[PDB]
């Protein structure tokens, strides 16, 4: 249970990185 | 017409005066032997 | 003030020497004066060392780094590295110190009195950083000079008394080198050796025949290469690969010196042939091995069977196998089994440390060497308290190997930084954006959006 | 507390005679002990053989006795194992092995006495710390 | 005629080289005495009677080893006032009892109050929002948790940090051996806030310096800025593209950036203070119970956690006799924890 | 600026150096004598090299009583 | 155009969401490999014989660790500095026992992070920026080299490299204090001044700029909406900020030049961290912190302890306990 929990949180963080990078709010110069 | 007694002058001396006294004391200590 | 303030030069006081980039005359002064500082230090430091030197203590108990360099060249020493004559040290010191006055003279002259630029006075001594052929020609001259330097080492070794050889049969001694290694398979072989444990790239060089042979090769390579660069201009592929400016050439040289510095660090930490332990003290590996040898000797004298003595972990307390089977010392020194030194090799046979030889053939001189090296391991404090960090004050010792390794790691590192600083700067200045982004032609504003 | 004449009075021989060292002698002994001996005997232990220390009581039980000036000076000329049975000059610094332990080459007789006196005096100052090793640092 | 209060206000708030203000009346004397007390003690005053240590230049210590050391454990949490019942007005005895410790700690505390009041006072007069004062709450939380709350939870002031370079190092190593403080997640958040803050400081300074607009002809680019200029001196657009392409994300809002720079190291220090409030009570993150159960039952189970505990056990046994002289510990050589050989 | 004389004007003036070539050395020498006469020891109660221990004790004079610590120090000092 | 030219234009394109570049062609595969091996090891590697004494230490989550205790464990002391790729082992089982994953991870990571630094120079050139962000990054990078490579080289073993885990890092720190007295080493002291000072100036700068934001928003909106990405005008009043801080201390202690200020913000942590990297890289060759053990002595010769002696007692406890079955002889010479 503990190992699954630690791996699950990690996996969520890696997923968050993917969305924060490729599905960011685009910087808009105007 | 630049004044001499100022808050700055006092501030400078509250530090500079003891500092020089202390540096003399510590210079002396270098010649103390057990 | 021909360029001697920020307003006219574009460089602040703290970047003052950058005011010299296109002033070949003053810049020659800077260089020559600097060469004089180096030579000055060599000369004065040697005399200081010699004045402080007590010939019957080991050099390495006395904080000497220069005398050890002179002794390794065969000057002043006899069997076992014993000092037989200090006068060759005095000569080296005095001659550098005198020569430094001359260099200092030339430097001061060119910096403050001679012509600021040389191009009006002489087409031979003047130069433009952008003249690819002039730059390769000056390079070529310096190559020939370096080549001759390497051949002087050969000349010392082969014709003028030889070199201190720690490996000399029957015990360390000065020896003339008559059969230098010329076979390119051996000399260039060293360059293709792994830098990892048990291999050590060029740091592994373990005999003076390879050392002398390697300098014959470098001497000739540098003289040839120098001739080549005098007679040629860079090919087109080189023209397109590099930046051609004073600051760029500085950067290349900074990178090269950083590399060399890291190499030198490793050389003095591990190599005990061209940095003889008689003069520099034991290597870290050496002293750890020497501890294991010391207690093996002691405990065997008390009656221990050192071959069959199982330590607390189940590995042999004194002796064990390397991961490829060789017999090696045990305890933490298992890591140091690639160590090799003249006090230890007589105990080594084709399978590693030879138990018959350990039991019967350990000489008093090996016990002495091992005890000496164990007790002068290269560990100590910044205030020079010898030993482990929990040691009490008593022994004033830091190994020359530590001083030399640490100093040169520090210098190599900051030289890497300088390489990046100047290489990045040279690139930017060649392309025209070293002072910042043009507000009306900001390149990012002409690029499509990332998203 | 002070380094008094009493602190500096130690046994000269096995027969109970004492010698009062000078303060100059004490300082010379420390200096010379550092020069020639501390690399192995820092703090009264022995790095290359920790079973044998320089405690006065250990020295008294050595053969011949080494808890006195004469026993120590003799040790520095002709060192033996603890039982007196083996001569070890070939692996221990002495005047006899000054060819192979070159730091011993310019030690005079006076120097030996000074070093012997350091060895005897230091425990009277430091107690159990002398020969105690890291436990007492 | 205006009132005396208002006249004093004018004079306190004159623009001078060193601003004074009403805050100055608390700040200056407390700061000066804390600093002067430290310089006096480290230069002249021993710790022989409180700790059995030398601690001043007078006794032979250097800048690394001098300190104003805490009072003896038998003092408890006495204020140790010069005129209090321990020293009874005797300056010399006061010094020998550790009276300068409480002198420096309490005047230092009031001085930090005065400094943050100064930050509010100046912000108000110049017309800015008081974020600098707010950021300074972190250093306050640290000073108060460590120099005050921590010893107040313990037996006495003795176990506060002593004011000195080596003394503070000792305080670090005590915290590792006794409290396993590296294991504590409130400390861990402190480390992230300090190293993250240093990261932000370096990366932000470097970014602005490498996206500057060319606003001058100088190769030395500092002159090409004027404080009153309306325009940004560096390109936010270019900085943003760079970091977006290098690291994947980048700041795009300069106000958020600068707020985050306040947030990170201030929040980290605050987290570390909360952990030390716990340690006041020995309420440590010392162990992982599951690790202990396994390791006790299974003598082949080893982790870096169990290794570090063996180190802590060594630190406590070997340091306690000299570090806690009031305990009169005598630990025979045979009981000391040691591995093989060493 | 705030009206005080620039430091650079002051410390490059002859009057400043006439005053301070007296006051600076005087203070230095006074600090020196504070130590060289042994007075520093007695003001602050710091042991001299010969006063950490009596001749035959190896027991530190640690203070163990809050309210007569003053007297314990007094007694520790009489017993040297 | 021809295929090579097109490839080169794509590698170096300023328009890829993430820049690739020539440093990138080495960085990408080496960081992916180090990452993948690290993740799998941290979850599932069996115990590793770090000290070469057949006493394997469990690092992975599945073998009884948590996030705080877990680690990828350094390679065996029996290996030392020998190169131990996967193909040197007789089997994956052996490779795991002897700590092969550590060497694969750290070598690919140092190579990849080195290329990360080059890639920073590279993109700055392509964007027409000044080049020295990569110089700031050289500070943490140097630090990584120190603990994963230079310290092992000096001590003769990758088993003395920093472990890849939280509690392993603390283990490395405590042993380092025992063996080098790092706290008493001035380069570590420069490091602490660098990071404590970087944090301090970080909070100071954040707070001063935030203090002086120009009013551009109402009370029911975050002030951050007062700045629009790419606007030409500065969003705070630096003269108000300088007016504040100059009064806090005194005028000439405050910066009114943003370029000078920002250079200082860069320099102070970068330099301090370069020193602390060099602390670890020079203690690697056993030039250690100051030793004032028994420096203060009374008139008889009694030792008068200082706070340095008390540090010494703590260091001793660390020393005698560390690697408790690995030493057979009386000095820990590496
Ligand atoms: C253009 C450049 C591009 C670079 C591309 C990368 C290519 C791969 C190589 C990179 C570095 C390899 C690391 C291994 C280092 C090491 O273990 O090196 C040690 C070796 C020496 O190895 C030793 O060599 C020894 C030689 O001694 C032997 O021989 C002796 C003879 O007297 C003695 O007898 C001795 O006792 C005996 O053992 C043994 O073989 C040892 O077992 C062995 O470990 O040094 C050497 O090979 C030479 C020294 C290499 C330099 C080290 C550089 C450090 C990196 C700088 C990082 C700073 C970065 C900052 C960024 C910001
Ligand atoms: C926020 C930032 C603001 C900005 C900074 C402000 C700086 C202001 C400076 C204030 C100074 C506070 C001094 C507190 C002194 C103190 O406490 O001194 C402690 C004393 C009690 O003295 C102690 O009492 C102990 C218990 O004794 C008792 O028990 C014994 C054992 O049985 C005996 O019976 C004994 O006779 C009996 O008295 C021991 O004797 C100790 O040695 C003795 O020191 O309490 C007391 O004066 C008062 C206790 C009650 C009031 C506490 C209020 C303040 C402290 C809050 C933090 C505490 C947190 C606890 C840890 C978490
Ligand atoms: C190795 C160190 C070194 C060297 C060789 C140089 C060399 C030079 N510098 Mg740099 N410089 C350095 C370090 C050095 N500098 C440092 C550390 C800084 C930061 C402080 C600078 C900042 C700097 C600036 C800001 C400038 C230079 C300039 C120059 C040049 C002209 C100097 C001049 O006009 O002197 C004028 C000074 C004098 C006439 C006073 C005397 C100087 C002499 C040489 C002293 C020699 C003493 C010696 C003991 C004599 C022995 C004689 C005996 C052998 C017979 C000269 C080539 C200038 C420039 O580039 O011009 C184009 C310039 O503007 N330098
Ligand atoms: C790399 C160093 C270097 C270089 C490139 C130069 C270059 C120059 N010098 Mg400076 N100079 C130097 C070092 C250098 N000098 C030193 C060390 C001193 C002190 C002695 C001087 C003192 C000096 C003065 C006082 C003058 C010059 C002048 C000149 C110019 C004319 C030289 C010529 O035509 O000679 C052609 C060749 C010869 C005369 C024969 C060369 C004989 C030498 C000794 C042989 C070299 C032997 C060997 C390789 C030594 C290597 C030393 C090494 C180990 C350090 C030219 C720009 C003149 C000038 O600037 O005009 C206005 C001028 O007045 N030089
Ligand atoms: C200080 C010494 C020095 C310097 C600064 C130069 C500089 C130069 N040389 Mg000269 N050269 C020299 C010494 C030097 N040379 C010597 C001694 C020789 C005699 C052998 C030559 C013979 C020579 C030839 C034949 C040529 C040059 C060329 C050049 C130019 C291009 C260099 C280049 O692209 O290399 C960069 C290296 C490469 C592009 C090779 C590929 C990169 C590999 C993979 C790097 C491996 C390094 C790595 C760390 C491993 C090291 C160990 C290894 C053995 C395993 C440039 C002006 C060229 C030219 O323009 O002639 C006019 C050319 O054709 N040189
Ligand atoms: C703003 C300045 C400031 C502040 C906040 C403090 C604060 C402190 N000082 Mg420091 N001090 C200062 C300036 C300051 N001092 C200066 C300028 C000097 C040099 C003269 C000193 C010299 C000094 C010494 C030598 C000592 C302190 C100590 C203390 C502590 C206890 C003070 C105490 O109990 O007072 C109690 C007094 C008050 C709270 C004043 C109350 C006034 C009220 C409002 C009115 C009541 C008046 C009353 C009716 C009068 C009649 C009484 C009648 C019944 C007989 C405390 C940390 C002690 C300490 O640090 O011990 C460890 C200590 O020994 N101070
Ligand atoms: C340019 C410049 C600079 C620099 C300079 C320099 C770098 C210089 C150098 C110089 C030099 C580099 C010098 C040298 C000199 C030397 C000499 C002068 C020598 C002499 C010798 C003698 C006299 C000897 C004696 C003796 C003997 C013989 C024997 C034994 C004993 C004795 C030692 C005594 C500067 C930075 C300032 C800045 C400005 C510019
Ligand atoms: C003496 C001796 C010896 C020998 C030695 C030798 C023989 C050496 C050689 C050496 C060599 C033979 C070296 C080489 C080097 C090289 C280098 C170092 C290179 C570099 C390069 C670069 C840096 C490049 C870059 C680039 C690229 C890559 C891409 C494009 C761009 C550019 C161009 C930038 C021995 C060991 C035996 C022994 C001891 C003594
Ligand atoms: C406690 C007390 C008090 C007070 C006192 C005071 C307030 C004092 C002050 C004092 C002071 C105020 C002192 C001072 C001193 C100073 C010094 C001692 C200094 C030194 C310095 C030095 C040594 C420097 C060094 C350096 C640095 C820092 C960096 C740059 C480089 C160099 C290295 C140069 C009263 C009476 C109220 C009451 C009772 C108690
Ligand atoms: C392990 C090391 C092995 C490598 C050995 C190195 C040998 C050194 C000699 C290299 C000779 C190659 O020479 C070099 O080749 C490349 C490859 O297309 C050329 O080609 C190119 O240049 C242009 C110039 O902007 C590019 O935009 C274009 O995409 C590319 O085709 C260079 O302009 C040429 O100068
Ligand atoms: C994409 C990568 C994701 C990786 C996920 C991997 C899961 C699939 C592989 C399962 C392998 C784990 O198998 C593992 O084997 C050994 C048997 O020798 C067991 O034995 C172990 O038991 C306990 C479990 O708390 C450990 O503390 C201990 O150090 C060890 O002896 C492990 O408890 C078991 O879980
Ligand atoms: C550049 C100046 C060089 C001066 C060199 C002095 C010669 S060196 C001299 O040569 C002898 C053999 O020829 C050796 O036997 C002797 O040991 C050696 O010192
Ligand atoms: C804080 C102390 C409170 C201010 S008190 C105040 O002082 C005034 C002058 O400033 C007088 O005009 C007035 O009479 C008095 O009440
Ligand atoms: O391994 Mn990891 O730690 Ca460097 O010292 Mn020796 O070894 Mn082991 O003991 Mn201490
Ligand atoms: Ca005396
Ligand atoms: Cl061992
Ligand atoms: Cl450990
Ligand atoms: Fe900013």
């Amino acid at each position: 249970m503990e190992t699954i929990t630690y791996v699950f949180i990690f996996a969520c963080i890696i997923a968050l990185f993917f969305f924060a990078i490729f599905f960011r709010e685009p910087p808009r110069i105007t | 017409s630049y004044p001499i007694f100022t808050v700055r002058w006092v501030a400078v001396h509250t530090l500079a005066v003891p500092t020089i006294f202390f540096l003399g004391a510590i210079a002396a200590m270098q010649f103390i032997q057990r | 003030a021909t360029n001697r303030d920020q307003e006219s030069s574009g460089f602040a006081w703290w970047a003052g020497n950058a005011r010299l980039i296109n002033l070949s005359g003053k810049l020659l002064g800077a260089h020559v004066a600097h060469a004089g500082l180096i030579v000055f230090w060599a000369g004065a430091m040697t005399l200081f060392e010699l004045a402080h030197f007590i010939p019957e203590k080991p050099m390495y108990e006395q904080g000497l780094i220069l005398i050890p360099h002179i002794a390794t060249l065969g000057w002043g020493v006899g069997p076992g590295g014993e000092v037989v004559d200090t006068f060759p040290f005095f000569v080296v010191g005095v001659v550098h110190l005198i020569s430094s006055a001359v260099l200092g003279f030339g430097g001061v002259y060119h910096a403050i009195r001679g012509p600021e630029t040389l191009e009006e006075y002489s087409s031979f001594f003047g130069y433009d950083w952008k003249d690819k052929n002039k730059m390769t020609t000056i390079l070529g001259f310096h190559l020939i000079v370096l080549g001759i330097g390497a051949l002087l080492l050969v000349a010392k070794a082969m014709f003028f008394g030889g070199l201190y050889d720690t490996w000399a049969p029957g015990g360390g001694d000065v020896r003339v080198i008559t059969n230098p290694t010329l076979d390119p398979r051996v000399i260039f072989g060293y360059l293709l050796k792994s830098p990892f444990g048990g291999e050590g790239w060029i740091v592994s060089v373990n005999n003076l025949e390879d050392v002398v042979g390697g300098h014959i090769w470098i001497g000739l390579i540098c003289i040839a290469g120098g001739i080549w660069h005098i007679l040629t201009t860079p090919f087109g592929w080189a023209r397109r690969a590099f930046i051609w400016s004073g600051e760029a050439y500085l950067s290349y040289s900074l990178g090269a010196l950083s590399m060399m510095g890291f190499i030198a660090t490793c050389f003095v930490w591990f190599n005990n042939t061209v940095y003889p332990s008689e003069f520099y003290g034991p290597t870290g590996p050496e002293a750890s091995q020497a501890q294991a040898m010391t207690f093996l000797i002691r405990d065997q004298k008390l009656g221990a069977n050192v071959g069959s003595a199982q330590g607390p972990t189940g590995l042999g307390k004194y002796l064990m196998r390397s991961p490829t089977g060789e017999i090696i010392f045990g305890g933490e020194t298992m890591r140091f089994w690639d160590f090799r030194g003249p006090w230890l090799e007589p105990l080594r046979g084709p399978n590693g440390l030879d138990l018959n030889k350990i039991k019967n053939d350990i000489q008093p001189w090996q016990e002495r060497r091992a005890a000496e090296y164990m007790t002068h391991a290269p560990l100590g404090s910044l205030n020079s308290v010898g030993g482990v960090a929990t040691e009490i004050n008593s022994v004033n010792f830091v190994s020359p190997r530590s001083w030399l390794a640490t100093s040169h790691f520090v210098l190599a590192f900051f030289f890497l930084v300088g390489h990046l600083w100047h290489a990045g700067r040279a690139r930017a200045a060649a392309a025209g954006f070293e002072k910042g982004i043009d507000r009306e032609s900001e390149p990012v504003l002409s690029m499509p959006s990332l998203d | 507390a002070e380094l008094t004449p009493e602190v500096l009075t130690v046994p000269l021989n096995s027969e109970g005679k004492t010698i009062t060292l000078t303060e100059k002698q004490y300082l010379e002994g420390k200096r010379l002990f550092q020069y020639a001996c501390a690399s192995c005997h820092v703090g009264g232990i022995t790095k290359t053989n920790p079973s044998l220390d320089l405690r006065t009581e250990t020295l008294a039980l050595a053969t011949p006795p080494r808890d006195n000036i004469e026993g120590l000076v003799d040790y520095m000329k002709n060192p033996t194992t603890y039982d007196g049975e083996q001569e070890i000059a070939e692996v221990h610094p002495s005047l006899r092995s000054a060819d192979i332990f070159p730091k011993m080459r310019n030690l005079t007789e006076k120097d030996l006495v000074a070093i012997a006196g350091h060895i005897l005096v230091e425990p009277k100052i430091l107690g159990d710390k002398w020969g105690g090793g890291k436990v007492y640092y | 005629e205006r009132g005396w209060f208002d006249i004093l206000d004018d004079w306190l708030k004159r623009d001078r080289f060193v601003f004074v203000g009403w805050s100055g009346i608390l700040l200056f004397p407390c700061a000066y005495l804390a600093l002067g007390g430290w310089l006096t003690g480290t230069t002249f005053v021993t710790s022989w009677y409180t700790h059995g240590l030398a601690s001043s230049y007078l006794e032979g210590c250097n800048f690394l080893t001098v300190a104003v050391s805490t009072p003896a454990n038998s003092m408890g949490h006495s204020l140790l006032l010069l005129w209090g019942p321990e020293a009874q007005g005797d300056f010399t005895r006061w010094c020998q009892l550790g009276g300068l410790w409480t002198f420096i700690a309490l005047h230092g505390a009031f001085g930090l109050i005065g400094f943050m009041l100064r930050q509010f006072e100046i912000a108000r007069l110049v017309g800015v929002r008081p974020y600098n004062a707010i950021a300074f709450s972190a250093p306050i939380a640290v000073f108060v948790s460590v120099f005050l709350i921590y010893p107040l939870g313990q037996s006495s002031w003795f176990f506060a940090p002593s004011f000195g370079v080596a003394a503070i190092f000792r305080f670090l190593l005590f915290f590792q051996g006794f409290h396993n403080w590296t294991l504590n997640p409130f400390h861990m958040m402190g480390v992230a806030g300090v190293l993250g803050g240093a990261l932000l400081c370096a990366i932000h300074g470097a970014t602005v310096e490498n996206t500057l607009f060319q606003d001058g002809e100088g190769a030395s680019t500092f002159r090409a800025f004027n404080p009153t200029q309306a325009e940004e001196t560096y390109s936010m657009v270019t900085a943003n593209r760079f970091w977006s392409q290098i690291f994947g994300i980048a700041f795009s809002n300069k106000r958020w950036l600068h707020f985050f720079m306040l947030f990170v190291p201030v929040t980290g220090l605050w987290m570390s203070a909360i952990g030390v409030v716990g340690l006041a009570l020995n309420l440590r993150s010392y162990d992982f119970i599951s690790q202990e159960i396994r390791a006790a039952e299974d003598p082949e189970f080893e982790t870096f956690y169990t290794k570090n505990l063996l180190l802590n056990e060594g630190i406590r046994a070997w340091m306690a006799p000299q570090d806690q002289p009031h305990e009169n510990f005598v630990f025979p050589e045979e009981v000391l924890p040691r591995g093989n050989a060493l | 600026t705030t009206g005080e004389r620039p430091f650079s004007d002051i410390i490059t003036s002859v009057r400043y150096w006439v005053i301070h070539s007296i006051t600076i050395p005087a203070l230095f020498i006074a600090g020196w004598l504070f130590v060289s006469t042994g007075l520093a020891y007695d003001v602050f109660g710091t042991p001299r090299p010969d006063s950490y221990y009596a001749q035959e004790q190896r027991s530190i004079p640690l203070v163990t009583d809050r309210f007569e610590a003053k007297q314990q120090v007094e007694t520790f000092l009489e017993q040297l | 155009a021809n295929l090579w030219e097109r490839f080169c234009n794509w590698v170096t394109s300023t328009d890829n969401r993430l820049y690739v570049g020539w440093f990138g062609v080495i960085m990408i595969p080496t960081l992916l490999a180090a990452t993948i091996c690290f993740v799998i090891a941290f979850i599932a590697a069996p115990p590793v014989d770090i000290d070469g004494i057949r006493e394997p230490v469990s690092g992975s989550l599945l073998y009884g660790n948590n996030i705080i205790t877990g680690a990828v464990v350094p390679s065996s002391n029996a290996i030392g500095l020998h190169f131990y790729p996967i193909w040197e082992a007789a089997s994956l089982d052996e490779w795991l026992y002897n700590g092969g994953p550590y060497q694969l991870i750290i070598f690919h990571f140092l190579l990849g992070a080195s290329c990360y630094m080059g890639r920073q120079w590279e993109l700055s050139y392509r964007l027409g920026m000044r080049p020295w962000i990569c110089v700031a990054y050289s500070a943490p990078l140097a630090s990584a080299f120190a603990v994963f490579l230079i310290y092992p080289i000096g001590q003769g073993s990758f088993s003395d490299g920093m472990p890849l885990g939280i509690s392993g890092t603390f283990n490395f720190m405590i042993v380092f204090q025992a063996e080098h007295n790092i706290l008493m080493h001035p380069f570590h002291q420069l490091g602490v001044a660098g990071v404590f000072g970087g944090a301090l100036f970080c909070a100071m700068h954040g707070s001063l700029v935030t203090s002086s934001l120009i009013r551009e928003t109402t009370e029911t909106e975050s002030a951050n909406y007062g700045y629009k990405f790419g606007q030409e005008e500065e969003t705070y009043n630096i003269v108000a900020a300088h007016g504040y801080f100059g009064r806090l201390i005194f005028q000439y202690a405050s910066f009114n030049n943003s370029r000078s200020l920002h250079f200082f913000l860069a320099a102070w942590p970068v330099v301090g961290v370069w020193f602390t990297a060099l602390g670890i890289s020079t203690m690697a060759f056993n030039l250690n912190g100051f030793n004032f053990n028994h420096s203060v002595i009374d008139a008889k010769g009694n030792v008068i302890n200082t706070w340095a002696d008390i540090i010494n007692r703590a260091n001793l406890g660390m020393e005698v306990m560390h690697e408790r079955n690995a030493h057979n002889f009386p000095l820990d010479l590496a």
